[PDB]
């Protein structure tokens, strides 16, 4: 077990807003 | 005629590392309900941060 607590809701909301996809389908890799 | 043999004190293996396991050899009272046990670097010791 370890001590851990949820972050403030406001911070979590804004953080989750800005999360771009790591891998995307690009038809070009040349 | 008897043969005696001791388990070696130091570890044996291809690779041996130092890790952080609090109270890994404690024997007395139960102690504080709080521990820090990092896994060996071969795993993701990311849950501790």
């Amino acid at each position: 077990d370890i001590i851990t607590r949820p972050t403030s809701d406001s911070i979590a909301a804004v953080a989750n807003a800005t999360k771009p996809a790591a891998v995307v389908s690009d038809p070009q890799s040349m | 005629m008897q043969m005696y043999q001791m388990t070696p004190p130091l570890p044996e293996g291809a690779v041996n590392r130092i890790v952080c396991m609090t109270n890994w050899a404690s024997l007395g009272d139960e102690g504080r309900g709080l521990e820090v046990r990092l896994p060996p670097p071969t795993d993701s010791s990311v849950h501790a941060y």
